RNA sequence: GCGAUAACGAACGAGACCUUAACCUACUAAAUAGUGCUGCUAGCAUUUGCUGGUAUAGUCACUUCUUAGAGGGACUAUCGAUUUCAAGUCGAUGGAAGUUUGAGGCAAUAACAGGUCUGUGAUGCCCUUAGACGUUCUGGGCCGCACGCGCGCUACACUGACGGAGCCAGCGAGUAUAAGCCUUGGCCGAGAGGUCUGGGAAAUCUUGUGAAACUCCGUCGUGCUGGGGAUAGAGCAUUGUAAUUGUUGCUCUUCAACGAGGAAUUCCUAGUAAGCGCAAGUCAUCAGCUUGCGUUGAUUACGUCCCUGCCCUUUGUACACACCG
């Protein structure tokens, strides 16, 4: 069935025998840096 | 058309001409320090009832901070904050 | 004499107001007959945009205005005498159309 | 986000 | 489905009405409806009539109200 | 004024090969006819020269036979083509007003004749989701 | 036999969430026997509220 | 000229402008008579101002009053002013102020809003809700 | 007495209110008098209005809801349901018509019966409660005349609304049958059997 | 005393001018009355089709009475209605306007109503000859 | 509520303070008499200002005010 | 704020202030607002009365109502109480207004790893930069559906559905050589829509935006009924190059659940809540959405710290990147 309609005109639906999953969720230190790179005490006072 | 130039009568009672005379000395490399307060005695010596300056951002560091500035007396919130 | 129509609008009332009286006091010395000024019911310019540039935090609005006053006076004198009034109380902030 | 790769 | 009123009107509740109406306190379409299980439609058709025989006397007069009392 | 009568009723109704109560009004009565509803059979009424006062039941049956001639024949009787079910036909292209039995299989014709032509529109009916463009994606829940 | 009761004093709000108001009552008829007692309804000086028992006081609601 | 005065009497929006002038107890609504000014329930309100004191103040006068704006029982509250602030301003200009302030006496003792107009008006609604004081519901 | 003449003529029934200031020129208050002496403070039948709509203001100071007719006071517990809000001139057709129907049974003033309900269905003792933060927990307080005659009207009309749900008997009727029978103290009526289940819990909580 | 038809209760006047201007015959009545409907937001025909064009021909009549040269336009808008929009808020929706076309044109060749200038449609000479003539056969019962 | 602030309270009573004998215990004269003393920029403010310092002279009449 | 006081006197914020709503027969004027007179005219009774139209020359007067500009007006005013007699509060009287007069705008000291580089020719760094991740144009997508949740609209009928008759608001918007605005009035079309004119660059005209609830009169008669308009078909138009995955509407037909909602939980104290409509926005078309406006218009409090949240003080600390320690 080369052409796209073929099948879509002999295919069965069968969406409301497979029960959905129960639960669904899925979309934590913000505080904390991740940079990896520190201010230096000369950078903050060289800088202000 | 017709344009024409004209000296405005105080430099430092003008919080607009103030503002890129602060841009000229702050891309000279000064210490904020230094240039901070070098036009907010300006603005004193103009006789401004008050006058605080604001700089936030990056400074030889990551971490971006603010520093204010503030002198003489400050009005903030109503209808006079658009008149004075 | 001539029916002549002058219109004065303007966003400032101070600038407004003066611009009219003066030109009545031109109207009052020189016996010329008048009618107004006829102050037009004031039309509000309003846009209701949103205070956050993105799409985050509280539904919170910023309502701007403008307020746009009209002032149509009524002349019975000639075309030159009515054009001098307007040279004499020009000032910026009104503009001054004449209509006969 | 997708590297762009080519048939033609 | 418990209503059933009839809207047809037979000769047995043709005698009924005429004799029961005039043995009645305050009558209104809905009262009709409740002891003579005639039909709201059928109740106006049967007021609005009686009225006219001298049956009955109107105290009040409106589209969404019919209050009706005994002439007698 | 009320009246009074007896064997004169007809409880039920056999109209299209389908049933009609007695009980109902006349003119909200036909609309218990597939393809017929309250706005077409008001039409019919006054066309059948039937007061729209009278039950079902009240009807003689000659009224019944006036009744479904402009029903099977609407254009025939000063009814609007615009007023009908299927005007411009898809193979002879005349007007036509469907009733009870015969609607729902000139709508398999039309089901089937856009099945054939696999268009998307027949398509969405094998699957049986909304086609007139509604969103299915938290609605879509019977 | 309801007695009634008319309000001369109120005293404040009591209850927890302190929408009953202590007040002081007098009897209309034998006027003796104060008696504390306890009213939903908002309440001024002399209401004439009656009472269906009177052979109880009235404290603090908790 | 007569003895005429012009006023007015206000509700939520309604304005009337009443005419009194000296005449027969002509008491006209746009041109209307009073007896089927609708609604039919409110028809009394407007009833008030003359039975008050009664219709006999009203056959040395002549009243047309001019009602817009504002709605159907607004227009019925405006109008009912107009009677009452009409024939009290009436009574003041052409007669002499013991019935002027006898009148003043009925009307007030009977309806506030007789001879006073009400201040209030619809408050601006304010953003976050579609009222003045309610607010969208909010879910956590 | 005497017929009064306009250029804008005044029909005959209006004029019968010169002499007396009647409720839609039908009732007269002068011949109903409350029996209960707490609710006499709060339930206002001295000033005569023709209809019960007065659109003034009672909710600006305290106790100024006392000072509003009871017949506008009846009315205004009416319109609700969200349906009904701000539909007053429809709540006075059913009231105003309602009365009519009150009249013709038992022959007695309208309003009069409408004290009568009200005296009756005004719940005279409630038991609040004094639950610790989610606890349940009921003790019994007295009632004031104010929350006495409101609460009477409040659950007056429900009883009626009632009645009137998929119920081919109209509103106006349910509410005219419901402030009669209230009035005689039928138990079978509504807002009767409430109060006295509200009074009896109240025995059991003092 | 002079009569017309500011002094004459609005409701039941129509209901005494509606029976004379049918019985009067003169008007000429579209044949499409029986078929169409009154108002697009309107779902169901005038429930009384044997009298709604007279019925409705003598309310637009005195309408066209009380105010000056009013068009056809603004008399849809007046007739029309709140939609019985499904699921969407009701908003309002005007008439049709061939039959108040065919309504004005009814009444105008009947002598009661005519073309005005600026717009609009004046009520004639003998327009308000009859109007106030029914007023005075409507309030002596 | 209605209660008054210092800059209205502090105010008024310097006007006792210093202009005591030509005050009144009438509003619409102090009303009138504070508008001529001191320059007050809104006619709000002034009838704020004017109502303590009437009340204080209620205050006076009746007895030893303190702080004036 | 009073009051107590090792503090005294101040500054920012609050309040003041500004915008809007309510008062003004007291000023200033208004043919782009109205009225009354006066003409000219029309109807009905003939009483000389009552209702319209017309008068950008009737070469009339006025601003009460309509508009706005200069102001005044309220300051808890007077009086009873309560209280430290103080700050204040509660009841009355007058008043247009006696809840901060009503509603909002503005709004402190530092700050948050709250959100946005998907608004900027605002940017630092990393990537690309000609087979471009720039750009353009084609066809598709954000709508896609076994599912959980939220803001809402219709509704569950009778205070109601329709079908007639009554017929009243307020905020606003508008074009020229364009690339098309509001679009009247007339003429066709059941409708949607179509045609021909004009006015308005604007209190003039669109528009009195003659809106709906609502009022009255009848049909229906508790029925999943004529309460409800989902699913689905056919035809008729408009928008745009282009409507198929139906833009949107209209006509007929199709007559779905829904017969008042468990556990929970939301908003709100006066023209407010709740109903009821209209405008501006995103717009070539599309509003069940917001932003505003106006119609009708309530029940009950005017109290408390019981729940929750925050603030303040005392207290504890081995925390200060500060308990996500």
């Amino acid at each position: 069935k080369s052409p796209t309609g073929n099948e879509a005109a002999l295919k069965n639906k069968n969406f409301n025998k497979d029960v959905a999953p129960p639960q669904s969720t899925a979309t934590p230190f913000d505080r904390h840096s991740r940079t990896g790179k520190t201010d230096s005490k000369k950078k903050l006072q060289q800088g202000w | 058309i017709a344009i024409y130039a004209e000296r405005v009568e105080e430099r430092g009672l003008s919080a607009a001409v103030q503002a890129e005379a602060l841009k000229a000395k702050l891309l000279s490399g000064l210490p904020i320090r230094r240039a901070a307060y070098g036009v907010l005695r300006f603005a004193m010596g103009a006789g401004a009832k008050g006058v605080e300056v604001v700089i936030s951002g990056k400074l030889r560091a990551a971490r971006a901070k603010s520093q204010k500035y503030a002198d003489g007396f400050m009005i903030h919130s109503g209808q006079p904050t658009r008149d004075f | 004499i001539h029916k002549i129509r002058i219109t004065l609008t303007s966003t400032k009332v101070k600038q407004l107001e003066n611009v009219s009286a003066n030109i009545i006091r031109n109207a009052a010395q020189y016996n010329i007959v008048k009618k107004g000024p006829v102050r037009m019911p004031t039309k509000v310019l309003k846009i209701t945009t949103r205070k956050t540039p993105n799409g985050e935090g509280s539904k919170t609005w910023d309502a701007y205005e403008m307020r746009i006053h009209k002032r149509v006076i009524d002349l019975q004198a000639p075309a030159s005498t009515v054009k001098r009034i307007t040279q004499i109380t020009i000032e910026p902030g009104v503009d001054v159309e004449v209509t006969i | 986000r997708k590297k762009k790769v080519y048939t033609t | 489905d418990k209503a059933q009123h009839i809207v047809i009107l037979d000769q047995e509740k043709y005698d009924r009405i005429l004799k029961d109406v005039p043995t009645y306190k305050y009558v209104s379409v809905s009262v009709l409806v409740d002891r003579l299980k005639i039909g709201g439609s059928l109740a106006r058709v049967a007021l609005r009539q009686l009225e006219e025989d001298g049956i009955i006397t109107p105290v009040l007069k409106h589209s969404k109200q019919a209050i009706y009392t005994r002439a007698q | 004024l009320v009246v009074q009568e007896q064997g004169s009723f007809q409880h039920i109704l056999r109209l299209l090969n389908t049933n009609i109560d007695g009980r109902i009004k006349i003119m909200y009565a036909l609309t218990k006819i597939r393809g017929v509803g309250r706005r077409y059979a008001n039409l019919v009424c006054k066309k059948a020269d039937v007061e729209l006062t009278k039950r079902a039941g009240e009807l003689t049956q000659e009224e019944l036979e006036r009744i479904v001639t402009i029903m099977q024949n609407p254009t025939n009787y000063k009814i609007p083509a615009w007023f009908l079910n299927r005007q411009k036909d898809q193979v002879d292209g005349k007007d036509y007003h469907v009733l009870a039995n015969n609607l729902e299989s000139k709508l398999r014709d039309d089901l089937e004749r856009l099945k054939k032509i696999r268009s998307h529109r027949g398509i969405r009916h094998f699957w049986g989701l909304k086609v007139r463009g509604q969103h299915t994606k938290t609605t879509s829940r019977g | 036999p309801v007695t009634l009761a008319k309000v001369i004093k109120v005293l404040g709000r009591t209850g927890s969430r302190g929408g009953v108001t202590q007040v002081r009552v007098e009897f209309l008829e034998d006027a003796s026997r104060t008696i504390v007692r306890n009213v939903k309804g908002p309440v001024r000086e002399n209401d004439i509220l009656c009472l269906m028992e009177s052979e109880r006081e009235a404290r603090r609601l908790r | 000229s007569t003895q005429s005065v012009q006023t007015f009497g206000k509700k939520k929006t309604a304005t009337a402008v009443a005419h009194v002038k000296a005449g027969k107890g002509l008491i006209k609504i746009n041109g209307s008579p009073i007896t089927l000014v609708q609604p039919e329930i409110l028809r009394f309100k407007v009833y008030e101002p003359l039975t008050l004191v009664g219709l006999d103040k009203f056959q040395g006068i002549d009243i047309r009053v001019k009602v817009t704006g504002g709605g159907h029982v607004s227009q019925v509250y405006a109008i009912r002013q107009a009677i009452a602030k009409g024939l009290v301003a009436y009574h003041q200009k052409y007669v002499d102020e013991a019935s002027k302030n006898e009148l003043k006496k009925i009307f007030a003792s009977y309806d506030k809003t007789l001879l006073v107009a009400d201040s209030r008006r619809m408050e601006p609604k304010k953003f976050g809700g579609r009222g003045a004081r309610a607010r969208f519901q909010k879910s956590y | 007495l005497q017929v009064v003449e306009l250029a804008t003529t005044i029909p005959l029934d209006v004029q019968e209110a010169q002499r007396e200031v009647k409720l839609f020129n039908k009732w007269s208050f002068e011949d109903v008098e409350v029996k209960d002496v707490s609710l006499v403070d709060y339930i206002q039948i001295r000033n005569p209005v023709f209809v019960s709509h007065t659109a003034g203001k009672y909710a600006s100071k305290r106790f100024r809801k006392a000072q509003c007719p009871i017949v506008e006071r009846l009315t205004n517990s009416l319109m609700m349901n969200g349906r009904n809000n701000g539909k007053k001139l429809k709540a006075v057709r059913i009231v105003k018509h309602a009365l009519e129907i009150i009249h013709v049974l038992t022959e007695q003033n309208p309003i009069q019966v409408v004290v009568d309900a009200i005296v009756n269905s005004g719940a005279r003792e409630d038991s609040t409660r004094i639950g610790s933060s989610g606890t349940v927990r009921r003790q019994a307080v007295d009632v004031s005349p104010l929350r006495r005659v409101n609460q009477a009207i409040a659950l007056l009309t429900i009883g009626a609304r009632e009645a009137s749900f998929r119920n081919i008997k109209t509103i106006a009727e349910c509410l005219a049958e419901e402030l009669i029978n209230a009035a005689k103290g039928s138990s079978t009526s509504y807002a009767i059997k409430k109060k006295d289940e509200l009074e009896r819990v109240a025995k059991s909580n003092r | 005393p002079g009569v017309s038809v500011r002094d004459v209760p609005a409701q039941d006047f129509i209901n005494a001018y509606a029976q004379f201007l049918q019985r009067q015959g003169k008007l000429e009545v579209p044949g499409y009355v029986d078929i169409v409907k009154t108002s697009a937001g309107n779902d169901l025909p005038p429930q009384e089709a044997e009298t709604w064009f007279y019925k409705r021909a003598a309310s637009i009549a005195r309408h066209i009475y009380l105010r000056k040269q009013v068009g056809v336009g603004a008399l849809n808008k007046l007739y029309g209605g709140a939609k019985n929009r499904g699921f969407r808020p009701h908003k309002h929706v005007d008439a049709s306007g061939s039959i108040n076309r065919k309504c004005v044109q009814a009444l105008q060749k009947i002598g009661v109503l005519e073309i005005s200038p600026k717009g609009g449609r004046r009520i004639s000479e003998n327009g308000q000859r009859d109007l106030d003539r029914i007023a005075a056969q409507t309030l002596e019962e | 509520g209605r209660v008054r602030t210092k800059t209205v309270k502090r105010a008024s009573k310097v006007l006792i303070e210093r202009f005591y004998p030509k005050l009144t215990l009438d509003f619409e004269t102090n009303k009138r008499l504070t508008s001529e003393i001191a320059v007050i920029q809104s006619k709000r403010l002034r009838n704020k200002i004017a109502g303590y310092t009437t009340h204080l002279m209620k205050r006076i009449q009746k007895g030893p005010v303190r702080g004036i």
